């Protein structure tokens, strides 16, 4: 409907939608485009409501702006934050492995004020970074994605806790800046209030209070209402206010010695300055919304002020009375209870644009150090504001995010999706925040709060489970870092259009019904009783006049992956969860196919993924080809496209895009003009429709395994294009120049018959392993060769020449065709690193069938590698003739409870069957909620299930038993969804009726290609002689403890002997066991492995005498050899 | 506690003087490689600092 | 610490831990001739 260009897809939905998608990528773009400050966002936020928006360059620099000495008579300032136009666009970045940046220009103005000169200068501060139109940082030629951190904002938070030695309750208080000191409040058992400043210990908060300018008669009349307070100043021993002062100086910093002002200075340093304490904006805002302090005025200071410190005070003593309400002097009253640090009002968002803003403040606090190192060096007169400003810290750490930091990671590319969910993925983890190790089982809960802000079904299963999540689809985030979620507004029982967008804390004081409410006509509730939701979670049942607020969609609390599971409400928790990690892990097929039953999140994910191309403006084709399409416009403007053909992405796949439209053809502006990997028309397409059998078949789907029909193999079904990169560079060495050249001293003539002139594979050649790809030789200088090589090559005459061969040759376990050679040289001005003269990089293609081993899924958490490839003739086939396709077991479905899937298969049937209700006599009664157009569809018509809101097993029934004919004109499959079966290889039919139907199951990225590997012999290390690890180093394999705890508990003592010593470390016994192997004799005994000499250096080295000891008592060297 | 240590000290035919050092012994060299990686770049094994 | 403020190995720090000398390289080793792979279901096999 809203799309241009859409397939149409028949919906069972029954509830109408108020509110549409968002964007799904502004989370991203959004900050972005406020940290640069671009003319969009200034609009935005003038339009929302506005007193002066600043960015988050400006913001830094305003900050920065006055630069004075500690004489005061010079100053510099910066202002005026500029971008000009990009260096490269990002296919050329891509490349040329460049970085899409633009120039950064501020205005420096130097002051003088002894003399009063006034110099001012454009300064270039680097190339800046710049977001592309899809939410990624190019960032030498890799497409990055940086995560929002989840961390908690800065404020006051009241704990409480029961003590398990007295059985008495006592409580805190925790201030938490960004960026400053500690200040900490707590009741002991004692009932005496104590602070620790800093992480100091304990001392009565009354000396605080006194040190801070307060007497005993002020203390005496502002905590006149309690008794500990009371207690706390009679017991405290130190009258006066020097006394105390001098006091928290020497507790604060000890071994100093003590003066009248310079105590004062530490404390206004500490607390009441902007130089070394900063309750952020967020910070403020908190503490001012938590205190009742300062109810109206902008937020303009960013510190701690006195009247803060004794709210704070009041509050936790008046909290620990019992006290459900306080009103500070000059304040608005405020309720008094205790914070929860995992509650989503208290969880801030930290975006891409907060990060490097901390970032460039960081860069910028180093620059203005170096600032002021060159300010009292250099003669005045002369000082300008060029020579003084050293720009390279900030680019340096700027870099330095962009390359090291945990929230800027690579961008996942096996399909649409894995991007997509990539952008909008919220990470516990990283500087600031917690660590998967010291995490308890507090954090990874879902809290009552994550209701439409974060989905509690998509989180890694592994060690991240709980720190990592996603958006949910509605949700929005606040400029505070906060994220709203969207409601509609009720009042007297009428459900109105206006949509409010609220966080938790505002959340939690109103009623939130739920959106699959019955309402009338106009809105007022046809029933009495709602399930509502109350503040603390509290799923209950009130009456129709007590809610004021109603969700938007059933599905408002599902993320974009969880979106797109057809009858998830069928399935468990775990299960779904499963479906959503592996819904992101599957790879693009060499043609796509849109699901029979989807859930209706297919066009706006692919769309919003930015993998489809779709027209800028409304007009006709004129030029379609394989590469490139011209579109015409009313406007009389001309545009041209150029698709992506073979690409190679972050994870190997390929990813082309391909034409779906015709010369002449008008297109709209929006419409989808090009498919991409994953995408049919523009839908989202990670899969395939295969005809499911749900039966056991002589044990070869056994525990959780697959067979499938040799039709896949034949006709390309799950056949996958990986393209692999090798790439090898031609440096300058000190004992001569390597050369890129078809020379390659000691080979045969055969091997260098796919190479050119210079060196190189020719295009087209397939290559096998271990064959050579680029001619590469080294410098190889003065080596005393063996006698027999010298008389060896005499004899031959092949003359020893002084270079070895380091040519790049495919590793072990991979082939293909070879499709494309990138070539740089710096004879040729191609910005190579130093030292390196030449690079040469060589993309092989690979067509990979489906094969046993490889894993399939399914949406619902149905996971299996392929332990069978039947022949066609040996599937089982329906009477008509139709083999079946795969073969899935029955052990595994009832046990995981995510039956959905057999709800899914009966509706596959149904799509790819078609239906026509009999509405004679009337509509039926199972058909009465049904729209209209579902009364009747053609075949293979498509369907879609919305998450909460789709097909009933009443409606399901009835569909089955309402599906038409074949074209034999006889019904396969029953009412009940099953079908008599022939056996294959026997020819009876099978004694029952077996289910039967479509599934879409799709390809993982685990293949036993990249799985499979064996060594006998390879590298090793250096300090240990052991063998290496992984596949890509030809490692071996770790026998670890507990596979020696086994070998023990066997009793075998040999077979461990020998794996620990000759296979591992002993060094004279690994060549002496492979030559015994060689010539047939027994093997040797073993040696001494090297890992325990190793051992006895370092001990000896921390001045140990360790030493082998004999049965007479001498000493055993360990220098044999 | 004192005489667990002190008579530690006495049984065996050692000194405490050995808890006071003259000489530090260095580890050889092939236990803390300087190695060259491909491209030239060296690596250390933060025992030489 | 050195550069990324990441501080030094010393011998003790060699000798410590999991991932020190004892328990990653003496207890448990790297071995030869030895693979790894997916496995999946033959029915038709025998016992051993």
């Amino acid at each position: 409907n809203s799309v241009p260009g859409a397939p149409n897809r028949v919906s069972f939905a029954k509830l109408r939608e108020p509110l549409e998608v968002p964007g799904l990528l502004d989370v991203q773009t959004d900050s972005f485009e406020w940290l640069v400050g671009s003319d969009r966002w200034r609009q935005a936020a003038i339009d929302r409501g506005e007193e002066n928006p600043v960015g988050g360059l400006e913001e830094v620099l305003a900050e920065l702006s006055p630069i004075e000495d500690f004489s005061g008579s010079m100053s510099l300032s910066f202002s005026d934050p500029r971008f000009d136009e990009v260096k490269a666009s990002v296919d050329e970045c891509k490349d040329k492995d460049m970085t899409y940046a633009a120039p950064l220009f501020v205005t420096a103005e130097f002051i003088n004020n002894n003399t009063g000169e006034i110099k001012s200068q454009t300064v270039f501060m680097g190339d800046f970074p710049m977001m592309t139109e899809k939410g990624t940082f190019i960032i030498n030629g890799t497409e990055r994605v940086v995560v929002s951190q989840l961390v908690r904002s800065p404020g006051v938070y009241f704990d409480e806790t029961i003590d398990k030695s007295t059985e008495k309750t006592l409580h805190s208080v925790k201030v938490i800046p960004g960026r400053g000191a500690w200040l900490e409040f707590d009741v002991d058992k004692r009932d005496t209030v104590g602070v620790r400043i800093d992480r100091k210990r304990r001392q009565p908060v009354t000396v605080l209070l006194k040190a801070l300018g307060w007497t005993n008669e002020q203390i005496v009349e502002r905590f006149g209402f309690s008794e500990i307070m009371m207690g706390t100043l009679e017991k405290d021993t130190t009258s006066g206010t020097d006394e105390a002062l001098l006091d928290i100086y020497r507790k604060l910093r000890p071994g100093e010695p003590p003066t009248k002002e310079s105590a004062q200075t530490l404390l206004e340093n500490l607390f009441f300055k902007e130089k070394r304490y900063d309750l952020a904006r967020v910070g403020r805002y908190k503490v001012n919304k938590k205190l009742g302090l300062n109810a109206g005025k902008p937020i303009t200071s960013s510190t701690l002020t006195e009247e803060d410190v004794v709210a704070t005070i009041e509050y936790l003593v008046r909290l620990h009375e019992g006290q459900t309400s306080m009103t500070v002097p000059g304040g608005v009253e405020v309720p008094v209870e205790v914070d929860d640090i995992d509650h989503f009002g208290n969880r801030r968002l930290r975006t891409v644009g907060e990060l490097i803003q901390n970032q460039i403040r960081v860069g910028l606090s180093r620059m203005e150090r170096v600032v002021r190192e060159r300010m009292t060096t250099q003669d005045v007169e002369a000082i300008t504001p060029q020579t003084l400003i050293n720009i390279r810290p900030v680019v340096a750490a700027i870099k330095e995010f962009f390359g090291t930091s945990q929230l800027s990671q690579f961008m996942d590319q096996n399909n649409p999706l894995s991007g997509l969910t990539h952008k909008r993925r919220l990470s516990a983890l990283g500087p600031g925040g917690l660590s998967r190790e010291r995490a308890g089982l507090e954090v990874r809960d879902v809290h009552p709060s994550h209701y439409g802000r974060m989905c509690p079904i998509e989180t890694p299963e592994g060690p991240n489970i709980g720190l990592i999540g996603s958006l949910s689809v509605y949700a929005r985030v606040n400029p505070f870092g906060f994220i709203e979620t969207p409601y509609r507004k009720v009042e007297n029982g009428v459900v109105t259009d206006q949509i409010d967008y609220l966080t938790a804390d505002e959340e939690d004081r109103h009623v939130v019904a739920q959106a699959n409410s019955p309402t009338d006509e106009n809105g007022r509730f046809t029933e009495d009783r709602v399930m509502v939701r109350k503040k603390g979670g509290e799923v209950e049942f009130v009456s129709a006049d007590q809610v004021d607020y109603m969700d938007v969609s059933p599905r408002q609390m599902v993320s974009v992956a969880t979106a797109m599971i057809p009858f998830l409400e069928h399935d468990d928790a775990n299960r779904a969860l499963m479906g959503a990690n592996m819904q992101r892990q599957a790879v693009p097929l060499v043609r796509s196919e849109a699901p029979l039953v989807g859930t209706g999140m297919e066009l706006r994910a692919a769309i919003d993924a930015g993998d489809v191309v779709v027209a800028d403006k409304t007009g006709v084709i004129e030029e379609v080809s394989a590469d490139y399409i011209t579109v015409m416009a009313d406007d009389g403007t001309r545009q041209s496209y150029r698709l992506r053909k073979f690409a190679r992405s972050n994870h190997g796949t390929c990813a082309n895009q391909r034409p779906i439209v015709d010369a002449g053809q008008r297109v709209e502006a929006g419409q989808v003009i090009a498919d991409g990997p994953c995408t049919q028309n523009g839908e989202m397409a990670l899969g395939k429709n295969l005809l499911v059998a749900i039966m056991p078949w002589e044990g070869h789907n056994y525990e959780d395994a697959i067979i499938l029909s040799n039709r896949l193999v034949e006709e390309d079904v799950l056949t996958s294009i990986h393209i692999e990169e090798h790439e090898i560079d031609a440096r300058d060495t000190k004992l001569g120049a390597e050369e890129i050249t078809r020379d390659i001293p000691n080979v045969s003539d055969e091997v260098l018959a796919d190479l050119d002139e210079r060196g190189i594979v020719r295009i087209g050649a397939e290559v096998r392993d271990g064959d050579i790809l680029v001619g590469k030789v080294t410098p190889k200088g003065e080596t005393e060769l063996t006698p027999e090589e010298r008389l060896l090559r005499a004899i031959f005459g092949e003359k020893a020449r002084e270079v070895r061969d380091t040519s790049l040759k495919v590793p072990h376990g991979e082939s293909g065709k070879v499709i494309g050679i990138r070539v740089f040289s710096r004879e040729d001005d191609d910005e190579l690193p130093a030292g390196v003269n030449e690079l040469v990089r060589v993309y092989v293609a690979q067509k990979r069938k489906i094969s046993d081993g490889d894993k399939l899924a399914g949406r619902h958490g149905n996971k299996g590698v392929i332990g069978k490839i039947l022949p066609v003739e040996d599937m089982p086939f329906l009477p008509d003739g139709t083999p079946v396709d795969i073969i899935l077991n029955t052990h595994g479905v009832p046990r995981r409870m995510n039956i959905g899937q057999i709800l899914e298969t009966h509706l596959g049937w149904v799509a790819k069957a078609g239906w026509n209700i009999d509405v004679a006599a009337g509509v039926p009664d199972w058909a009465s909620k049904l729209p209209e157009e579902l009364y009747s569809a053609p075949a293979d018509s498509t369907v879609a299930t919305p998450v909460f809101d789709g097909a009933q097993e009443g409606e399901l029934a009835g569909l089955l038993g309402s599906t038409l004919p074949n074209r034999d004109g006889e019904v396969m499959v029953d009412a009940d969804g099953k079908s008599t079966l022939f056996d294959g290889r026997s020819g009876e039919p099978f004694p029952y009726p077996v289910t039967v139907g479509y599934m879409y199951i799709l390809k993982l990225h685990h293949l036993v290609d990249d799985k499979i590997h064996a060594r006998s012999t390879g590298p090793y290390s250096m300090i240990t002689q052991q063998p290496l690890g992984g596949k890509a180093q030809f490692g071996g394999q770790r026998f670890g403890e507990m596979e020696c705890w086994a070998m023990q508990a066997y009793g075998a003592a040999y077979t461990l002997q020998e794996l620990l010593t000759i296979k591992s470390d002993d060094t004279v016994g690994r060549v002496k066991v492979y030559e015994a192997i060689v010539k047939g004799e027994n093997i040797p005994e073993p040696g001494i492995p090297e890992s325990f000499k190793v051992l006895l250096k370092e001990l000896q080295s921390l001045c140990l005498n360790v030493e082998v000891l004999s049965s007479d008592g001498a000493a055993i060297e360990m220098r044999d050899g | 506690k004192r005489l667990k240590v002190v008579a530690a000290f006495q049984q065996s035919g050692n000194s405490p003087m050995g808890m006071v050092l003259d000489a530090v012994p260095v580890i050889p060299p092939e236990l803390r490689p300087m190695v060259q990686l491909d491209g030239g770049r060296f690596a250390t094994s933060d025992l030489n600092d | 610490t050195g550069p990324g403020n990441r501080p030094l190995k010393s011998l003790s720090d060699l000798l410590k831990g999991k991932q020190g000398r004892f328990r990653q390289n003496l207890l448990g080793k790297r071995v030869d001739y030895s693979g790894r792979s997916v496995i999946v279901v033959g029915p038709q096999l025998k016992l051993h």
